[PDB]
Protein backbone atom coordinates (compact mmCIF):
# COMPACT_ATOMS: atom_id res chain seq x y z
CA UNK A 1 0.00 0.00 0.00
CA UNK A 2 2.97 2.37 -0.35
CA UNK A 3 1.61 3.19 -3.99
CA UNK A 4 -1.73 4.50 -1.91
CA UNK A 5 0.02 6.90 0.46
CA UNK A 6 2.05 7.80 -2.66
CA UNK A 7 -1.26 8.31 -4.72
CA UNK A 8 -3.02 10.59 -1.45
CA UNK A 9 0.10 12.05 -0.26
CA UNK A 10 2.21 13.04 -3.53
CA UNK A 11 4.85 15.23 -2.68
CA UNK A 12 4.44 15.55 1.27
CA UNK A 13 4.73 11.39 2.12
CA UNK A 14 7.20 10.80 4.60
CA UNK A 15 9.76 8.17 5.37
CA UNK A 16 7.18 6.23 7.51
CA UNK A 17 7.13 2.43 8.51
CA UNK A 18 4.40 0.36 7.15
CA UNK A 19 2.60 -1.31 10.46
CA UNK A 20 0.07 -0.51 12.98
CA UNK A 21 2.13 1.12 15.84
CA UNK A 22 -1.05 1.09 17.33
CA UNK A 23 -1.17 0.80 21.26
CA UNK A 24 -4.69 0.32 22.60
CA UNK A 25 -6.28 -1.05 19.30
CA UNK A 26 -9.93 0.82 20.78
CA UNK A 27 -8.09 4.26 20.39
CA UNK A 28 -10.60 5.61 18.22
CA UNK A 29 -13.99 4.44 16.99
CA UNK A 30 -14.65 3.95 13.32
CA UNK A 31 -16.10 7.43 11.79
CA UNK A 32 -12.84 8.77 13.65
CA UNK A 33 -10.54 6.43 11.85
CA UNK A 34 -12.88 7.33 8.84
CA UNK A 35 -12.13 11.00 9.29
CA UNK A 36 -8.62 10.29 10.09
CA UNK A 37 -8.33 8.83 6.66
CA UNK A 38 -9.78 11.80 5.39
CA UNK A 39 -6.78 13.54 5.40
CA UNK A 40 -5.65 13.46 1.74
CA UNK A 41 -3.07 15.97 1.37
CA UNK A 42 -5.20 18.31 -0.51
CA UNK A 43 -7.28 18.77 2.63
CA UNK A 44 -4.65 18.23 5.05
CA UNK A 45 -3.82 22.32 5.91
CA UNK A 46 -7.27 23.00 6.50
CA UNK A 47 -8.20 20.04 8.44
CA UNK A 48 -4.81 20.93 10.94
CA UNK A 49 -6.34 24.36 11.24
CA UNK A 50 -9.86 23.03 12.06
CA UNK A 51 -10.22 23.62 15.79
CA UNK A 52 -13.03 20.35 15.70
CA UNK A 53 -10.19 18.29 14.35
CA UNK A 54 -7.95 19.72 16.68
CA UNK A 55 -10.25 18.86 19.55
CA UNK A 56 -10.38 15.39 18.11
CA UNK A 57 -6.60 14.96 17.54
CA UNK A 58 -6.18 15.48 21.11
CA UNK A 59 -9.07 13.00 21.79
CA UNK A 60 -7.52 10.76 19.87
CA UNK A 61 -3.43 11.49 21.42
CA UNK A 62 -2.11 12.43 17.68
CA UNK A 63 -0.60 15.54 16.68
CA UNK A 64 -1.28 17.66 13.71
CA UNK A 65 1.95 16.98 11.85
CA UNK A 66 2.12 15.48 8.39
CA UNK A 67 4.21 12.46 9.50
CA UNK A 68 1.84 11.28 12.27
CA UNK A 69 -1.12 11.75 10.26
CA UNK A 70 0.52 9.13 7.85
CA UNK A 71 1.34 7.26 10.28
CA UNK A 72 -1.85 6.54 11.88
CA UNK A 73 -3.73 6.13 8.82
CA UNK A 74 -0.73 3.43 8.23
CA UNK A 75 -2.26 2.18 12.14
CA UNK A 76 -5.57 1.65 11.23
CA UNK A 77 -5.46 0.27 7.30
CA UNK A 78 -3.27 -2.50 8.94
CA UNK A 79 -5.71 -2.82 11.88
CA UNK A 80 -8.63 -2.47 9.16
CA UNK A 81 -6.26 -5.84 7.54
CA UNK A 82 -5.65 -7.85 10.51
CA UNK A 83 -7.50 -7.32 13.45
CA UNK A 84 -10.31 -6.67 11.14
CA UNK A 85 -12.48 -3.46 13.10
CA UNK A 86 -14.12 -2.15 10.25
CA UNK A 87 -16.64 -3.32 8.08
CA UNK A 88 -18.27 -1.74 5.03
CA UNK A 89 -19.35 0.28 7.61
CA UNK A 90 -16.10 1.88 7.13
CA UNK A 91 -16.76 2.60 3.74
CA UNK A 92 -20.19 4.15 4.60
CA UNK A 93 -18.41 6.47 7.05
CA UNK A 94 -16.17 7.56 4.25
CA UNK A 95 -19.05 8.02 1.73
CA UNK A 96 -20.75 10.12 4.11
CA UNK A 97 -17.73 12.04 4.91
CA UNK A 98 -17.42 12.64 1.06
CA UNK A 99 -19.12 15.76 1.61
CA UNK A 100 -15.90 17.50 2.83
CA UNK A 101 -13.46 15.49 1.52
CA UNK A 102 -13.48 13.42 -2.38
CA UNK A 103 -11.35 10.96 -0.84
CA UNK A 104 -11.41 8.15 -4.00
CA UNK A 105 -8.63 6.12 -3.48
CA UNK A 106 -8.58 4.73 0.50
CA UNK A 107 -12.23 4.37 -0.65
CA UNK A 108 -11.51 2.03 -3.34
CA UNK A 109 -8.49 0.39 -1.29
CA UNK A 110 -11.09 -0.62 1.30
CA UNK A 111 -13.42 -1.42 -1.15
CA UNK A 112 -11.30 -4.24 -3.04
CA UNK A 113 -8.88 -5.74 -0.01
CA UNK A 114 -8.49 -9.13 1.03
CA UNK A 115 -10.14 -8.77 4.43
CA UNK A 116 -9.18 -11.64 6.79
CA UNK A 117 -9.88 -14.50 9.28
CA UNK A 118 -13.06 -12.69 11.75
CA UNK A 119 -13.34 -15.19 14.42
CA UNK A 120 -16.01 -13.00 16.65
CA UNK A 121 -17.66 -15.42 18.82
CA UNK A 122 -14.33 -17.41 19.97
CA UNK A 123 -12.75 -14.37 20.94
CA UNK A 124 -15.90 -13.35 23.26
CA UNK A 125 -15.86 -17.14 24.79
CA UNK A 126 -12.40 -16.76 25.61
CA UNK A 127 -12.69 -13.06 27.33
CA UNK A 128 -15.32 -14.17 29.10
CA UNK A 129 -13.78 -17.58 30.31
CA UNK A 130 -10.84 -15.01 31.24
CA UNK A 131 -13.33 -12.81 33.49
CA UNK A 132 -14.66 -15.93 34.98
CA UNK A 133 -11.52 -17.42 35.79
CA UNK A 134 -10.37 -13.43 37.50
CA UNK A 135 -13.48 -13.82 39.02
CA UNK A 136 -12.78 -17.23 40.60
CA UNK A 137 -9.01 -16.18 41.81
CA UNK A 138 -10.68 -13.15 43.54
CA UNK A 139 -13.14 -15.51 45.20
CA UNK A 140 -10.02 -17.23 46.43
CA UNK A 141 -9.15 -14.29 48.54
CA UNK A 142 -13.73 -11.54 52.51
CA UNK A 143 -17.36 -12.87 53.12
CA UNK A 144 -19.33 -10.52 51.83
CA UNK A 145 -16.57 -9.58 49.06
CA UNK B 1 17.75 14.00 21.90
CA UNK B 2 17.47 11.29 24.42
CA UNK B 3 16.02 8.51 21.60
CA UNK B 4 18.37 9.23 19.21
CA UNK B 5 21.29 8.67 21.93
CA UNK B 6 19.27 5.52 22.85
CA UNK B 7 18.68 4.28 18.89
CA UNK B 8 22.55 5.14 18.30
CA UNK B 9 24.04 2.72 21.13
CA UNK B 10 21.11 0.18 20.49
CA UNK B 11 22.98 0.01 16.78
CA UNK B 12 26.41 -0.03 18.23
CA UNK B 13 25.41 -2.81 20.24
CA UNK B 14 23.92 -4.64 17.59
CA UNK B 15 26.93 -4.55 15.26
CA UNK B 16 28.72 -6.12 18.52
CA UNK B 17 26.64 -8.84 18.52
CA UNK B 18 26.93 -9.47 14.71
CA UNK B 19 30.95 -9.37 14.54
CA UNK B 20 30.87 -12.56 16.80
CA UNK B 21 29.89 -14.52 13.92
CA UNK B 22 30.75 -11.93 11.42
CA UNK B 23 34.79 -12.51 12.10
CA UNK B 24 34.95 -15.78 12.58
CA UNK B 25 32.81 -16.15 8.89
CA UNK B 26 35.94 -13.92 7.47
CA UNK B 27 38.19 -16.88 9.09
CA UNK B 28 37.00 -19.62 7.78
CA UNK B 29 36.85 -17.94 4.34
CA UNK B 30 40.33 -17.19 4.23
CA UNK B 31 41.45 -20.42 5.22
CA UNK B 32 38.81 -21.82 2.10
CA UNK B 33 40.42 -19.72 -0.35
CA UNK B 34 44.47 -21.05 0.67
CA UNK B 35 42.83 -24.32 1.07
CA UNK B 36 41.25 -24.03 -2.44
CA UNK B 37 45.23 -22.79 -3.77
CA UNK B 38 46.67 -25.22 -2.67
CA UNK B 39 44.33 -27.62 -3.90
CA UNK B 40 44.98 -26.19 -7.33
CA UNK B 41 48.73 -26.47 -6.67
CA UNK B 42 48.42 -29.93 -6.14
CA UNK B 43 46.33 -30.93 -9.03
CA UNK B 44 49.10 -28.69 -11.51
CA UNK B 45 51.97 -30.55 -9.72
CA UNK B 46 49.55 -33.53 -10.16
CA UNK B 47 50.13 -33.46 -14.20
CA UNK B 48 53.38 -31.91 -13.95
CA UNK B 49 54.12 -35.44 -12.92
CA UNK B 50 52.45 -36.93 -15.90
CA UNK B 51 54.04 -35.31 -18.46
CA UNK B 52 57.56 -36.39 -17.10
CA UNK C 1 34.23 -23.03 -10.62
CA UNK C 2 36.41 -22.16 -7.31
CA UNK C 3 36.52 -18.89 -8.83
CA UNK C 4 32.84 -17.90 -9.00
CA UNK C 5 32.62 -19.51 -5.15
CA UNK C 6 35.30 -17.25 -3.74
CA UNK C 7 33.58 -14.39 -5.82
CA UNK C 8 30.28 -15.12 -4.53
CA UNK C 9 31.73 -15.12 -0.80
CA UNK C 10 33.51 -11.67 -1.20
CA UNK C 11 29.96 -10.57 -2.25
CA UNK C 12 28.51 -12.16 0.42
CA UNK C 13 30.90 -10.39 3.04
CA UNK C 14 30.06 -6.91 1.58
CA UNK C 15 26.69 -7.32 1.26
CA UNK C 16 26.59 -7.73 4.70
CA UNK C 17 28.39 -4.24 5.76
CA UNK C 18 25.77 -2.77 3.03
CA UNK C 19 23.13 -4.43 5.73
CA UNK C 20 24.78 -3.01 8.47
CA UNK C 21 24.57 0.44 7.45
CA UNK C 22 20.94 0.15 5.81
CA UNK C 23 19.66 -0.40 9.33
CA UNK C 24 21.33 2.57 10.79
CA UNK C 25 20.30 4.71 7.72
CA UNK C 26 16.39 3.29 8.50
CA UNK C 27 16.38 4.54 11.90
CA UNK C 28 17.93 7.78 11.50
CA UNK C 29 15.85 8.69 8.38
CA UNK C 30 12.61 7.36 10.71
CA UNK C 31 13.86 9.72 13.39
CA UNK C 32 14.10 12.61 10.35
CA UNK C 33 10.71 12.09 9.15
CA UNK C 34 9.19 12.07 12.18
CA UNK C 35 10.70 15.45 13.95
CA UNK C 36 11.07 17.44 10.81
CA UNK C 37 7.12 18.13 11.66
CA UNK C 38 6.71 18.63 14.84
CA UNK C 39 4.91 21.56 15.51
CA UNK C 40 3.94 23.17 19.20
CA UNK C 41 0.73 22.01 20.81
CA UNK C 42 -0.32 25.20 23.02
CA UNK C 43 0.60 28.83 23.17
CA UNK C 44 3.52 30.07 25.31
CA UNK C 45 5.60 27.17 23.75
CA UNK C 46 8.22 29.01 21.78
CA UNK C 47 7.13 28.75 18.09
CA UNK C 48 11.11 29.09 16.95
CA UNK C 49 12.05 26.71 19.23
CA UNK C 50 10.26 24.36 17.47
CA UNK C 51 10.91 25.14 14.17
CA UNK C 52 14.69 24.94 14.85
CA UNK C 53 14.47 21.66 16.16
CA UNK C 54 12.30 21.09 12.49
CA UNK C 55 15.30 22.73 10.24
CA UNK C 56 17.67 20.46 12.37
CA UNK C 57 16.09 17.17 12.24
CA UNK C 58 15.41 17.90 8.47
CA UNK C 59 19.11 17.61 7.94
CA UNK C 60 19.92 14.95 9.96
CA UNK C 61 21.13 12.51 7.06
CA UNK C 62 23.97 15.01 6.75
CA UNK C 63 24.67 15.28 10.33
CA UNK C 64 24.09 11.26 11.52
CA UNK C 65 24.29 9.04 8.18
CA UNK C 66 26.72 10.05 5.49
CA UNK C 67 30.26 9.26 7.27
CA UNK C 68 29.06 5.96 7.43
CA UNK C 69 28.16 5.53 4.31
CA UNK C 70 31.25 7.03 3.04
CA UNK C 71 32.69 4.35 5.23
CA UNK C 72 31.03 1.62 3.57
CA UNK C 73 31.88 2.62 0.56
CA UNK C 74 35.74 2.43 1.76
CA UNK C 75 36.00 -0.60 3.15
CA UNK C 76 34.33 -2.01 -0.37
CA UNK C 77 36.75 -0.66 -2.20
CA UNK C 78 39.35 -2.09 -0.43
CA UNK C 79 37.73 -5.85 -0.11
CA UNK C 80 37.11 -5.28 -4.36
CA UNK C 81 40.67 -4.57 -4.61
CA UNK C 82 41.95 -7.55 -2.69
CA UNK C 83 39.47 -9.84 -4.87
CA UNK C 84 41.62 -8.46 -7.73
CA UNK C 85 44.92 -9.09 -6.62
CA UNK C 86 44.04 -12.51 -5.97
CA UNK C 87 41.85 -13.14 -9.16
CA UNK C 88 44.98 -11.47 -11.31
CA UNK C 89 47.85 -13.47 -9.07
CA UNK C 90 46.38 -17.15 -8.57
CA UNK C 91 43.12 -18.06 -10.36
CA UNK C 92 44.24 -16.64 -13.71
CA UNK C 93 47.55 -16.71 -13.82
CA UNK C 94 47.52 -21.00 -13.51
CA UNK C 95 48.46 -21.74 -16.82
CA UNK C 96 51.13 -18.99 -17.02
CA UNK C 97 52.36 -21.13 -13.55
CA UNK C 98 52.25 -24.38 -14.75
CA UNK C 99 54.04 -23.60 -17.97
CA UNK C 100 57.08 -21.91 -16.04
CA UNK C 101 57.40 -24.83 -13.54
CA UNK C 102 57.16 -27.17 -16.03
CA UNK C 103 59.59 -25.52 -17.89
CA UNK C 104 61.83 -24.71 -15.27
CA UNK C 105 61.92 -28.75 -14.52
CA UNK C 106 63.02 -29.70 -18.02
CA UNK C 107 65.82 -27.31 -17.98
CA UNK C 108 66.51 -29.15 -14.40
CA UNK C 109 66.20 -32.85 -16.39
CA UNK C 110 68.37 -31.46 -19.04
CA UNK C 111 71.17 -30.57 -16.29
CA UNK C 112 70.82 -33.85 -14.70
CA UNK C 113 71.14 -35.29 -18.35
CA UNK C 114 74.46 -33.14 -19.20
CA UNK C 115 76.51 -35.64 -16.18
CA UNK C 116 77.58 -37.63 -19.36
CA UNK C 117 80.10 -39.01 -16.32
CA UNK C 118 78.33 -41.95 -15.18
CA UNK C 119 79.34 -40.34 -11.70
CA UNK C 120 64.87 -36.62 -11.20
CA UNK C 121 61.91 -34.94 -10.14
CA UNK C 122 60.44 -35.73 -7.22
CA UNK C 123 56.43 -34.50 -6.43
CA UNK C 124 56.92 -32.60 -3.25
CA UNK C 125 59.26 -30.55 -5.11
CA UNK C 126 57.18 -29.91 -8.07
CA UNK C 127 54.28 -28.91 -5.69
CA UNK C 128 56.16 -26.09 -3.76
CA UNK C 129 57.38 -25.16 -7.07
CA UNK C 130 53.53 -24.52 -8.56
CA UNK C 131 53.11 -23.12 -4.88
CA UNK C 132 55.83 -20.46 -5.48
CA UNK C 133 54.56 -19.72 -9.13
CA UNK C 134 50.84 -19.44 -7.86
CA UNK C 135 52.42 -16.84 -5.09
CA UNK C 136 50.50 -18.83 -2.46
CA UNK C 137 53.38 -17.44 0.60
CA UNK C 138 52.07 -14.02 -0.45
CA UNK C 139 48.33 -15.12 -0.17
CA UNK C 140 49.18 -17.16 2.74
CA UNK C 141 50.59 -13.84 4.24
CA UNK C 142 48.07 -11.94 3.28
CA UNK C 143 45.33 -14.48 4.12
CA UNK C 144 46.69 -16.06 7.76
CA UNK C 145 49.45 -14.45 9.01
CA UNK C 146 48.00 -10.52 8.31
CA UNK C 147 44.59 -11.80 6.96
CA UNK C 148 43.09 -8.44 4.96
CA UNK C 149 39.12 -9.02 5.15
CA UNK C 150 39.65 -9.25 9.15
CA UNK C 151 41.66 -6.01 9.27
CA UNK C 152 38.89 -4.55 7.08
CA UNK C 153 36.06 -5.77 9.13
CA UNK C 154 37.80 -4.27 12.60
CA UNK C 155 38.55 -1.24 10.37
CA UNK C 156 34.96 -0.62 9.80
CA UNK C 157 33.81 -1.63 13.30
CA UNK C 158 36.35 0.54 14.50
CA UNK C 159 35.75 3.46 12.92
CA UNK C 160 31.90 3.17 13.18
CA UNK C 161 32.45 2.92 16.61
CA UNK C 162 34.35 6.49 16.49
CA UNK C 163 31.27 7.60 14.44
CA UNK C 164 29.08 6.94 17.26
CA UNK C 165 30.89 8.19 20.09
CA UNK C 166 30.74 11.78 18.08
CA UNK C 167 27.90 11.65 16.99
CA UNK C 168 26.67 11.34 20.76
CA UNK C 169 29.05 14.46 21.77
CA UNK C 170 27.67 16.26 18.97
CA UNK C 171 23.78 15.62 20.92
CA UNK C 172 25.23 16.82 24.72
CA UNK C 173 25.92 20.17 23.05
CA UNK C 174 21.72 20.13 22.16
CA UNK C 175 21.38 18.35 25.62
CA UNK C 176 23.08 21.30 27.06
CA UNK C 177 21.75 24.21 25.46
CA UNK C 178 18.30 22.76 26.86
CA UNK C 179 19.93 22.29 29.74
CA UNK C 180 20.16 26.35 30.03
CA UNK C 181 16.67 26.79 29.13
CA UNK C 182 15.60 24.31 32.30
CA UNK C 183 17.83 25.84 34.70
CA UNK C 184 16.42 29.31 34.04
CA UNK C 185 12.78 27.90 33.76
CA UNK C 186 14.08 26.28 37.72
CA UNK C 187 15.36 29.85 38.90
CA UNK C 188 12.25 31.70 38.42
CA UNK C 189 10.31 28.80 39.97
CA UNK C 190 12.29 28.88 42.64
CA UNK C 191 12.67 32.78 43.17
CA UNK C 192 8.52 32.18 43.07
CA UNK C 193 8.34 29.57 45.43
CA UNK C 194 10.80 31.47 47.77
CA UNK C 195 9.39 34.98 48.18
CA UNK C 196 7.62 33.87 51.10
CA UNK C 197 10.56 35.61 52.86
CA UNK D 1 60.01 5.01 -13.29
CA UNK D 2 57.74 4.29 -15.80
CA UNK D 3 55.45 2.33 -13.17
CA UNK D 4 55.50 5.38 -10.55
CA UNK D 5 55.10 7.78 -13.79
CA UNK D 6 51.60 5.93 -15.32
CA UNK D 7 50.20 5.74 -11.04
CA UNK D 8 50.74 9.50 -10.90
CA UNK D 9 48.80 9.95 -13.97
CA UNK D 10 46.24 7.78 -12.93
CA UNK D 11 45.88 9.89 -9.42
CA UNK D 12 46.15 13.41 -11.63
CA UNK D 13 42.71 12.18 -13.33
CA UNK D 14 41.50 11.11 -10.22
CA UNK D 15 42.36 14.08 -8.42
CA UNK D 16 40.64 16.27 -11.34
CA UNK D 17 37.05 14.33 -10.84
CA UNK D 18 37.51 15.15 -6.97
CA UNK D 19 38.51 19.12 -7.49
CA UNK D 20 34.81 19.27 -10.07
CA UNK D 21 32.96 17.69 -7.22
CA UNK D 22 34.32 20.22 -4.76
CA UNK D 23 33.15 23.13 -6.76
CA UNK D 24 29.88 22.16 -6.71
CA UNK D 25 30.08 21.30 -3.28
CA UNK D 26 31.48 24.88 -2.69
CA UNK D 27 28.92 26.26 -4.03
CA UNK D 28 26.08 24.13 -2.52
CA UNK D 29 27.31 24.55 0.89
CA UNK D 30 27.39 28.16 0.54
CA UNK D 31 23.82 28.40 -0.41
CA UNK D 32 22.96 26.06 2.45
CA UNK D 33 24.94 28.57 4.78
CA UNK D 34 23.32 31.57 3.45
CA UNK D 35 19.75 30.52 3.09
CA UNK D 36 19.36 28.08 6.50
CA UNK D 37 19.22 31.75 8.62
CA UNK D 38 17.30 33.75 6.49
CA UNK D 39 14.62 35.86 8.17
CA UNK D 40 11.77 37.91 7.82
CA UNK D 41 11.62 41.55 7.39
CA UNK D 42 7.88 43.03 7.95
CA UNK D 43 5.04 42.30 9.82
CA UNK D 44 3.13 40.82 7.11
CA UNK D 45 5.60 38.36 6.27
CA UNK D 46 4.68 34.87 6.62
CA UNK D 47 7.06 33.47 9.58
CA UNK D 48 6.06 29.39 8.76
CA UNK D 49 6.98 29.95 5.00
CA UNK D 50 10.56 31.36 6.28
CA UNK D 51 10.77 28.46 8.81
CA UNK D 52 10.24 26.20 5.52
CA UNK D 53 12.55 27.70 3.62
CA UNK D 54 15.60 27.61 6.58
CA UNK D 55 15.11 23.88 6.60
CA UNK D 56 14.71 23.37 3.32
CA UNK D 57 18.14 24.70 2.87
CA UNK D 58 19.74 23.28 5.61
CA UNK D 59 18.64 19.42 4.44
CA UNK D 60 20.52 20.57 0.96
CA UNK D 61 23.33 18.61 1.52
CA UNK D 62 21.36 15.70 1.33
CA UNK D 63 19.08 17.41 -1.55
CA UNK D 64 21.80 18.08 -3.99
CA UNK D 65 25.32 17.29 -2.78
CA UNK D 66 25.33 13.51 -2.10
CA UNK D 67 24.47 11.83 -5.43
CA UNK D 68 27.41 13.60 -6.71
CA UNK D 69 30.04 12.13 -4.44
CA UNK D 70 28.53 8.25 -4.73
CA UNK D 71 29.15 8.88 -8.43
CA UNK D 72 32.14 10.67 -7.86
CA UNK D 73 33.08 6.82 -5.75
CA UNK D 74 31.89 5.14 -8.28
CA UNK D 75 34.51 6.39 -10.86
CA UNK D 76 37.13 6.35 -8.80
CA UNK D 77 36.51 2.73 -7.87
CA UNK D 78 36.60 1.72 -11.70
CA UNK D 79 39.64 3.83 -12.07
CA UNK D 80 41.72 2.08 -9.61
CA UNK D 81 40.59 -1.27 -10.41
CA UNK D 82 41.67 -0.60 -14.16
CA UNK D 83 45.39 0.45 -12.82
CA UNK D 84 45.85 -2.64 -10.62
CA UNK D 85 44.84 -4.47 -13.65
CA UNK D 86 47.89 -2.78 -16.15
CA UNK D 87 50.20 -3.33 -13.18
CA UNK D 88 49.36 -6.85 -12.24
CA UNK D 89 49.61 -8.19 -15.98
CA UNK D 90 51.90 -5.80 -17.63
CA UNK D 91 54.37 -3.51 -14.88
CA UNK D 92 55.19 -6.69 -13.15
CA UNK D 93 54.97 -9.78 -14.76
CA UNK D 94 57.81 -8.30 -17.12
CA UNK D 95 60.16 -10.67 -14.86
CA UNK D 96 57.65 -13.65 -15.57
CA UNK D 97 57.26 -12.32 -19.36
CA UNK D 98 60.74 -12.59 -20.02
CA UNK D 99 61.18 -15.85 -18.49
CA UNK D 100 58.17 -17.43 -20.55
CA UNK D 101 59.29 -16.08 -23.72
CA UNK D 102 63.22 -16.88 -23.36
Amino acid sequence: MKELFQKIWQNELQFLNFDAKFQDKSKLDTAECAIILSVNKDNYERYFLLKEFQELCKKIDLRVDIFSMQNAQICILNLFKSGFISKQDLLKALKILEKISKNTEIFDFILQEKVQSIDQKALFQNDFKELNTINLELQKLDENL
Amino acid sequence: FDRLLNQFQSYEKHLLLAYENFLKEIEILNHQILEQLKSISERISSEIFASV
Amino acid sequence: KIKNELYKSFEEIKMKLKDFINILEREILLFKAEFSNIQKDHIFQSDKNFSELRAFCNASDEYFLKDFKELLFKSILELDLFFEKLNLKAFTNYENATKLSLAFFSRKINESRVLYELDYPKKSEIYERVLNELNVYEFETLLINKPILTKIAKNFLEQSQNLIQEKNKFLDLKKAELQKRRAQILNVRESIKEDHH
